[PDB]
């Protein structure tokens, strides 16, 4: 488990490791407001 | 000119029935070598201990067997993935004995089909072609190296290696799922939709192509010239492009089939499909048995009687 | 059930953020 | 024993070379055959 | 007899794929 | 103190989501680099600072 | 190599060798056997090491003798028994008895004999008590049947665990086909030995020496009758 | 941005618009080392939150905290975890670290200039100047040969690595004699592929592994300043495409065969994949569940020595085709397995029955009875069990999971190389794009048949 | 069995080596035109 | 038709028949299952361990050496030692502050001189690995006086 002082910060750190994934959507996302130009 | 540039040149030549090339200098060879001992061992090879438990499986023609029945019977157990040279056999009986055979055919069977994809990319460098159809012809390879090399190296043994026989593939087959449940991969399954999808695709591309040039023109220009667009039932534009329907037409059968190589990869690691069973509990926990529980029911029974000698201990962990 | 609920917050925000800066921006015009 | 045998399976002997003559032979083949492409196109 | 059969039968398709790629009919179509 | 580690490790996550939105907001804004990138490097600077607070807290927590 | 010289090869460095397949030679010790103390002596290291496997076999003619006939061992090695902890005595005449108590005492061997005939044989010396002088100690020894009752066959009849008919042809379930069908017999069988000592090594308490045996071959669980296999080969053992 | 009208790139190729421009490539590639950066803080910390030390690594479906246990971080006698502290700093330095190689990818992919070559001359690069090519080569490959050597630092300073052969048990070890000898440490690189060879997945010596890495990282730097102050030689111009879809190529197929490379190693090797933190190999599970048996079966009064199996070839023990005394069964195929608990027992030929009979340590029937359970057998929903079983245990081994993505990836990426280099190839050529539709080079060709 | 093994090793170098030697013969410009 | 043969086995028990079973216990904790829990539960027990590995350091191993039996020599090492390196711990943990510290530190100093010979075993050179062996046993009775 994390040390008990970033103990209270278990539930962001359980959510930081899928991030990299949403980076790609973000690219799509960036190309639909873009129009696919 | 000197004599190499002039051979160079033979070999790089167009002009050849067969385009030879840098890779058919070795695939010519290594597929001619397992195509003779083939033919050889699938007419006059004698039993093999596959199982390496002393007990030899007729092969061959002469020894009994048949077209459907017969099959080059796998290395033994006992060498597992270890190299077999005929020159290690201290006799060529004991190399057939051993099933040295398959193990020559395989080897000399893989390199050739890698070389015959190089080949390809050569020939279509030399005419002046785009330079992907090899990897098409990627996707069966990949299929064929799963079940002649990855498969056999992850269990740990050649004898894994499917049969080169009609009846020894189906035995691979039967025992993979028994073991691995390969219908509840859903690599597996991309792989059912791939060739499902692509002879669907197949039949309707060839037919609507058919019916057009029913008569160089376009395949549809016909059609399309008359403007009597059949979007009643093709109601879209995503592939009115000609180059746009044939991408397609090559990329669903090829990705699919990448993906059922895969998964057999996989499951070559001991990553066998979805396991449900005993997925539904009731309140109390009685189990309400599912579809899944059937289909593992039929693996329990193919799995007790796949090598009725060759287990000594419960766990199958080989 | 606290620490689900405030996991649940942080997956909101940080799955946001990245729309947020693309909708900022083409409001502004920006360089997208 | 009852039989004789090359005794290299198992054995990490490079390039799988029980004998002389055998690296001798890969050495050889491939020297000629250098000497040819070289010849017939210099490398360098 | 059986094998000897099956021996006729597998050789005889090989070589009609044979003749198929050297004695084919000349391509004079594209 | 505990506290002290915790609510500067929150610090430094609010500094954090702001550049994380404002930062590529600024690049590209229309000059919006060239007159914010003061700015920026404040927000850099604090995160950055937030950082080594939080690292010398661990020690003395 | 001796002993000791196995003793320093690594088992990695023995491993591929197929020098495990081999018996240790007494290099050392004296060709006479009389220094050999008087007395019971464990026979711990006890090995086998066959040097030709022989088949007894008619002669070609249709009544000629049956003759033993040379084979080609189909089987990689693993046919040297080694391992084998016994009991060895010797009187102060030649008076001298060998008998085997436990350790890799079996060993399958496949062997083909002339005319493509592959003979499957169970090379042991079970339960041996040879009762000879210091040379030709002959005894007589067990020879398990070469399967086991659970082995089954590819009709998946067999002893104790098999159909015991054939469900293939169901109205030719039961029949003539009786001698392989329910048959399945594991009864063992018996095969003769004699060990002779070579050289004695007394301050290293080993022995050394020559053996003959001839042991029935596999019977396919009495679907085959057995065929006479004459091994012959060295022993090399440590009176411990 | 960039539109096809101006590129004749879709945004399906969009990533193919930045080849020519240095500044805004740099950024791409900086950004990506970002989130690999990201990934390793990210799961590292999450493993750690999600760890529990009543279970082992693999139990807990880590495969991130069994790579720091192994360099011989909060780690003891026998495997045991003592702390997990290091690991969570690991997490959060490669975390905050990822910020700032973000952050500068990010620039260099917005205000940062497109090109570099204009302004920065040495960061200024065009593909086909070989010179400049061979240069940033030598730098990068500097740059592995430190890394190497980084770890060559650790295992012989800065504690060690862990030793799963340590004498007197396994535990961390300060390597202090690394092999140096060129035939041990290239002898792997000659090992056939096959069994027993096993070629350099057969490494189970630390003392190799730190040597080697010796090696190779001397070599890299070396290697770099030879490109950095050497340009291709006329055969390698006149035998190689120069562009940067073809230097890419090159490095998709390297990168898949290493791929293919790591799988193995994952699945075979036990040295540097501590089967303490990753788990039983699969001939590690097989070879243990026969020992489990063997050993049971002897107590109850089986003389594993003498007892003939159904078919004959020993039930227990028997010789594998070399000689040498194995385990019987079907786990005769694994027979050239060799691991830390296994070893003691073994001789010269084989395996000791003598060690079998009598000295067989508690511990090495215990190790043997945890890997038989957790072998590395597994469902894709996590149902631990050899195959057929019924939904009870949560487990699959981290060597499948490594063994079976690393394996997927060298394969795409080794059929990626085929799509670049097959395209560089054609581009190189002109006839990328498709045929003239007037030099038809066929039309020109003999009529053949 | 070793003159078997001597004949292979030949043979396989012989091949090999024109596969890598060809390939070293300026094969990128056996292009159609350019 | 025979009665299946009875046999009484619960001795097997006694002889670690649960071992296997125990160790296949995942309910139980990995240290429990490792029984590293149970030996530092059992100081007498671990005590008793530490005195059988240094009996196999000292009064053997030397044989091997004098015959160069490496391979026996290698696996003499780690085997029943293999437990030696926990075991000291454990001891040297029943310390406390300097005692456990210097303990530890005469931990660290024999463990090293144990590695030292077995690599003497690994280049197999005789003369190396008898005064290494020595020097190991010095170190071992200097750890045992401490941890006992
Ligand atoms: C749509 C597709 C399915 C999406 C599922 C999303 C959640 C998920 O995925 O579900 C799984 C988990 C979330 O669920 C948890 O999944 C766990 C999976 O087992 C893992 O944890 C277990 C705990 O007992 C064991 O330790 C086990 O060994 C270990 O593998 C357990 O089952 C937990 O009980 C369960 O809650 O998320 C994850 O894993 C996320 C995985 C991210 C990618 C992992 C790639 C792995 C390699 C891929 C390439 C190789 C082969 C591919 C083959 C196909
Ligand atoms: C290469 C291809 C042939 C591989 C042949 C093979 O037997 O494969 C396995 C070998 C490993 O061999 C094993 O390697 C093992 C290493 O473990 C050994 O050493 C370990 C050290 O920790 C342990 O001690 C362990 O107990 C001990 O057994 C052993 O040596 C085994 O005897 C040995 O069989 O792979 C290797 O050597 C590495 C080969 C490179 C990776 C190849 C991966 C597959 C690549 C492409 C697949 C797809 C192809 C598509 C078409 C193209
Ligand atoms: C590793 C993934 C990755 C990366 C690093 C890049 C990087 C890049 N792409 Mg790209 N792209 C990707 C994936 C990726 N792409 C995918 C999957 C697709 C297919 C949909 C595309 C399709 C595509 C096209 C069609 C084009 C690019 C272009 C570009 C370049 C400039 C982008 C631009 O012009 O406007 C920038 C975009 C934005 C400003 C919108 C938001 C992007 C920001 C920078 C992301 C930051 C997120 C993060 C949370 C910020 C952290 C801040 C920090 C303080 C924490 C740039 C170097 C363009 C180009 O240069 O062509 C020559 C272009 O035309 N891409
Ligand atoms: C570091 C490796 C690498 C790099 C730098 C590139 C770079 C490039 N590739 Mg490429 N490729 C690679 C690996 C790589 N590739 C591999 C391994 C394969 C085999 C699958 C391919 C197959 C491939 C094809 C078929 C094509 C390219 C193309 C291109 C160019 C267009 C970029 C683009 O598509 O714009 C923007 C980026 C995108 C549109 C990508 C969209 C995001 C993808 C589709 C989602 C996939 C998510 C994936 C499932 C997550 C799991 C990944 C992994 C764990 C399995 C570009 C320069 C195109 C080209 O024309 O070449 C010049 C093209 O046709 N590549
Ligand atoms: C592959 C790694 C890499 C490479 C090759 C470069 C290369 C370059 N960077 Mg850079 N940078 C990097 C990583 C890298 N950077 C990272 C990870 C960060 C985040 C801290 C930055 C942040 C950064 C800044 C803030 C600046 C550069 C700048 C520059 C350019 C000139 C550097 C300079 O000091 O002169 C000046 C140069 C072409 C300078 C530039 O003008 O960009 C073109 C500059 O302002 N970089
Ligand atoms: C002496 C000059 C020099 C030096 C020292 C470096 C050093 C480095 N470069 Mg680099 N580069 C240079 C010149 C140089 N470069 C030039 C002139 C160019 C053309 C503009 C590039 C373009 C470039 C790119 C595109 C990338 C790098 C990257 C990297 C880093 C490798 C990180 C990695 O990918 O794996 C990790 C390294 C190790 C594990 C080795 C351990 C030590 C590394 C620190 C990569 C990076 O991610 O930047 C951070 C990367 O993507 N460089
Ligand atoms: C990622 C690592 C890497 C890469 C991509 C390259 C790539 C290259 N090297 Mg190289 N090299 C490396 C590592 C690497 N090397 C190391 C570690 C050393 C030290 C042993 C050398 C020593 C070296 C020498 C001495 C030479 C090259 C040469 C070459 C070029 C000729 C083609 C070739 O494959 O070499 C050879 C051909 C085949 C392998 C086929 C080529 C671009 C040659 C060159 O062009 O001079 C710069 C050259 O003579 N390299
Ligand atoms: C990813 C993709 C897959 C690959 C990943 C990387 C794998 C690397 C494996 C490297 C193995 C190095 C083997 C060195 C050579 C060797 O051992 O040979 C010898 C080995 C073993 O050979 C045996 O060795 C024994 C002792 O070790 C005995 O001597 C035996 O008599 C002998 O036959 O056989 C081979 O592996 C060679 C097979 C290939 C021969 C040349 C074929 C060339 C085909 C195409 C060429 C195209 C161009
Ligand atoms: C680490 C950390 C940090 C940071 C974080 C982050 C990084 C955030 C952001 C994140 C992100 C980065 C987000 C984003 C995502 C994405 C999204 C949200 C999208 C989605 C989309 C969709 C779902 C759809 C799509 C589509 C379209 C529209 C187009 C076409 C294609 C498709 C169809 C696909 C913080 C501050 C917390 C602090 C602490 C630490
Ligand atoms: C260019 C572009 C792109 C993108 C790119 C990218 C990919 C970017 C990224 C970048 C990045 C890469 C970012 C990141 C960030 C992160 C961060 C910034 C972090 C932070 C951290 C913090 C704040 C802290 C935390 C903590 C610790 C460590 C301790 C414990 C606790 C906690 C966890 C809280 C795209 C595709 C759209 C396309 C277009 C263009
Ligand atoms: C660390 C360590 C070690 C070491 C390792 C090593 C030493 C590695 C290296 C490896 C290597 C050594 C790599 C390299 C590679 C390279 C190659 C493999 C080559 C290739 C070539 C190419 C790719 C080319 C081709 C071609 C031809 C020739 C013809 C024309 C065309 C072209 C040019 C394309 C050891 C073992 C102790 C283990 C432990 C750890
Ligand atoms: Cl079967
Ligand atoms: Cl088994």
């Amino acid at each position: 488990k994390l040390p008990e002082a970033y103990a209270p910060f278990a539930p962001i750190v359980d959510v930081l490791p899928v991030i990299p994934v949403f980076f790609i959507l973000l690219a799509f996302v960036w190309q639909a407001a873009v129009s696919f130009r | 000119s000197s004599l190499w540039a002039r051979f160079c040149e033979w070999i790089t030549s167009t002009e050849n029935r067969l385009y030879i090339g840098w890779f058919g200098v070795i695939m010519i060879p290594c597929l001619l070598t397992a195509t003779s001992v083939f033919i050889i061992a699938f007419i006059a090879a004698p039993p093999v201990d596959i199982d390496g438990i002393r007990e030899p499986v007729s092969g061959s023609l002469l020894y009994g067997n048949n077209i459907i029945t017969g099959a080059v019977i796998p290395t033994s157990n006992a060498i597992g993935l270890h190299f077999y040279p005929i020159w290690e056999a201290a006799s060529l009986d004991e190399w057939l004995y051993n099933g040295g055979p398959y193990q020559l055919i395989v080897c000399h069977f893989l390199l050739g089909v890698y070389c015959y994809m190089g080949r390809e990319w050569e020939l279509s460098f030399r005419l002046g072609m785009r330079p992907w159809i090899a990897v098409a012809y990627s996707a069966p390879v990949a299929a064929a190296s799963a079940v002649f090399l990855v498969y056999p190296i992850g269990q740990g043994s050649f004898s894994d290696g499917m049969p080169l026989g009609i009846s020894g593939t189906f035995n691979f087959m039967i025992v993979f799922q028994a073991e691995h449940n390969i219908l509840m991969h859903p690599f597996h399954m991309l792989g059912v939709a791939g060739v499902f999808g692509g002879s669907l695709f197949s039949a309707m591309h060839g037919s609507l192509v058919t019916s057009s040039l029913i008569r160089e023109e376009e395949t549809y220009n016909i059609v399309a010239a008359h403007g009597y667009f059949g979007r009643l039932i093709f109601q879209y534009a995503s592939f009115n492009n000609s180059r746009s329907l044939h991408f397609f037409l090559a990329a669903w059968p090829v990705i699919g089939i990448w993906f059922t190589a895969l998964g057999l990869s996989t499951m070559a690691f001991n990553l066998n499909g979805f396991n449900f069973n005993q997925s539904v509990v009731d309140s109390q926990g009685r189990v309400l048995n599912t579809w899944a529980d059937i289909i593992n029911r039929a693996n329990l029974g193919m799995e007790v009687m796949h090598e009725r000698n060759a287990h000594n201990f419960p766990l199958d962990l080989a | 059930n606290i620490e689900l609920a405030l996991t649940l917050v942080s997956l909101v925000l940080v799955v946001s953020a990245g729309p947020l800066v693309v909708v900022l921006l083409s409001a502004r015009g920006g360089n997208l | 024993l009852v039989d004789e045998r090359m005794n290299g399976d198992g054995t990490g002997r490079p390039f799988g070379v029980n004998d002389p003559v055998l690296g001798w032979v890969l050495l050889g083949v491939f020297g000629t055959m250098w000497a040819i492409w070289f010849i017939g196109q210099k490398d360098l | 007899m059986e094998a000897l059969v099956y021996t006729f039968l597998l050789v005889g398709t090989l070589g009609i794929i044979f003749f198929s790629i050297f004695f084919r009919d000349p391509p004079r179509m594209i | 103190m505990t506290s002290i580690l915790q609510v500067a490790l929150l610090a430094l996550i609010f500094v954090s989501f702001a550049l994380v939105v404002g930062v590529p907001v600024v690049f590209a804004t229309p000059n919006g680099w060239t007159d914010n990138k003061g700015a920026v490097f404040s927000g850099l600077s604090l995160w950055l600072l937030l950082v080594f607070v939080v690292g010398i807290l661990n020690s003395f927590v | 190599l001796t002993f000791d010289e196995i003793q320093g090869l690594t088992y990695l460095q023995v491993k591929g060798s197929g020098i495990a397949n081999t018996c240790p030679v007494l290099e050392s010790g004296t060709t006479n056997l009389k220094e050999l103390k008087a007395g019971s002596y464990k026979l711990e290291n006890f090995c086998i090491e066959p040097t030709s496997f022989t088949v007894k076999e008619e002669s070609q003619f249709k009544g000629g003798e049956t003759e033993f006939v040379k084979t080609k061992l189909m089987t990689r090695l693993t046919y040297t028994l080694d391992a084998m902890s016994g009991s060895f005595k010797v009187g102060s005449d030649g008076s001298a008895e060998l008998k085997e108590d436990d350790g890799i005492d079996y060993a399958a061997t496949t062997v083909q004999l002339p005319g493509g005939e592959r003979v499957a044989f169970l090379f042991t010396i079970k339960q041996f008590d040879g009762k000879g002088t210091l040379d030709g100690i002959k005894g007589d020894f067990l020879v398990p049947s070469y399967r086991g009752s659970s082995f089954l066959d590819p009709k998946g009849r067999g002893g104790s665990t098999g159909y015991d008919n054939a469900v293939a042809l169901p109205a030719r379930a039961d029949a003539e086909e009786l001698l392989k069908e329910n048959v399945k017999i594991t009864k063992a069988l018996k095969g003769s030995a004699v060990f002779s000592v070579a050289k004695v090594d007394p301050v290293t308490g080993e022995i050394a020496g020559v053996f003959e045996s001839i042991q029935p071959s596999d019977t396919d669980l009495g679907a085959k009758p057995p065929k006479d296999i004459k091994v012959t080969g060295l022993w090399y053992a440590q009176l411990k | 941005g960039r539109d096809q009208e101006t590129t004749g790139f879709a945004w399906w190729s969009g990533n193919a618009r930045l080849i020519n421009l240095s500044g805004k490539l740099l950024g791409a590639h900086v950004a990506h080392a970002g989130l690999i950066v990201f990934w390793a803080g990210a799961m590292n910390l999450f493993e750690v939150s999600h760890f529990v030390p009543e279970k082992p690594m693999y139990e807990q479906g880590l495969i991130l905290l069994p790579h720091i246990a192994t360099l011989g971080y909060g780690v003891g006698p026998g495997g045991e975890i003592i702390d997990t502290f290091p690991y969570f700093v690991s997490g959060v330095l490669h975390l905050i670290s990822s910020a700032v190689l973000g952050f500068g990818g990010v620039y260099h992919s917005l205000i940062g200039p497109e090109t570099l070559e204009e302004s920065y001359p040495f960061f200024g690069y065009v593909w086909k100047d070989k010179n400049k090519m061979t240069n940033i080569l030598g730098y990068h490959l500097i740059m592995l040969g430190l890394g190497a050597w980084l770890l060559v630092w650790k295992a012989m300073y800065f504690g060690g690595v862990y030793d799963t052969w340590a004498p007197g048990g396994g535990d961390v070890r300060v390597i202090t004699n690394p092999t140096t000898n060129a035939a041990v440490i290239f002898g792997y690189l000659v090992k056939s592929p096959f069994g027993g060879d096993g070629w350099i997945c057969s490494v189970d010596n630390m003392e190799d592994i730190i040597g080697g890495h010796i090696w190779i990282g001397t070599l890299e730097i070396l290697g770099g300043i030879w490109h950095i102050y050497t340009t291709p030689w006329p055969w390698a111009r006149r035998a190689f495409v120069w562009s940067g879809e073809a230097y890419l190529s090159y490095s998709l197929g390297a990168i898949g065969v290493m791929g293919f490379i790591a799988c193995c190693m994952s699945w075979f090797n036990n040295t540097a994949y501590p089967s303490e933190f990753y788990g039983p190999t699969g001939p590690e599970a097989s070879q243990s569940q026969a020992f489990t048996f063997l050993v049971r079966d002897q107590r109850l009064g089986a003389n594993v020595a003498s007892a003939q199996g159904p078919t004959g070839l020993g039930k227990y023990l028997m010789r594998s085709p070399t000689g040498e005394i194995i385990f019987g069964g079907e786990t005769m195929r694994f027979w050239d397995f060799r691991g830390p608990w296994l070893e003691p027992l073994r001789g010269p030929n084989g395996l000791d029955l003598n060690k079998l009979k009598n000295d067989i340590q508690p511990w090495q029937e215990r190790r043997a009875a945890e890997y038989m359970t957790h072998a590395p057998l597994g469902s894709l929903n996590s149902v631990g069990g050899v195959a057929t079983e019924i939904n009870a245990v949560n487990f699959v081994s981290p060597r499948s999971w490594l063994a079976c993505s690393h394996f997927c990836l060298g394969f795409f990426f080794f059929i990626g190389h085929l799509w670049h280099a097959g395209r560089a190839r054609a581009a190189a050529a002109g006839f990328e794009k498709g045929i003239d539709r007037f030099d038809e080079p066929v039309l020109s060709m003999r009529p053949l048949d | 069995m070793l003159t078997l093994k001597i004949f292979v090793y030949t043979v396989v170098t012989f091949f090999v080596c024109l596969f890598i030697f060809g390939f070293l013969s300026n094969d990128p410009a056996r292009n159609p035109g350019k | 038709l025979t009665p299946v043969d009875l046999f009484d086995d619960r001795s097997v028990r006694d002889r670690g028949f649960d071992l296997i079973y125990e160790a296949r216990d995942l309910d139980l904790p990995q240290n429990v299952r490792e029984g590293f829990t149970q030996a530092r539960a059992s100081l007498d027990e671990t005590k008793k361990r530490v005195k059988e590995s240094e009996a196999r350091i000292d009064a053997d191993l030397d044989v091997f050496i004098q015959k160069s039996y490496w391979t026996e020599a290698r696996e003499q090492l780690r085997r029943q030692v293999g437990t030696l390196r926990f075991d000291l711990n454990t001891l040297a943990s029943t310390k406390e502050k300097e005692a456990k510290k210097a303990a530890l530190g005469l931990r660290k100093e024999f463990i090293q001189a144990v590695e030292d010979l077995d690599f003497a075993l690994r280049e197999k050179d005789q003369a190396s690995a008898a005064k290494k062996l020595e020097i190991t046993k010095a170190k071992l009775d200097s750890v045992l006086a401490a941890v006992l």
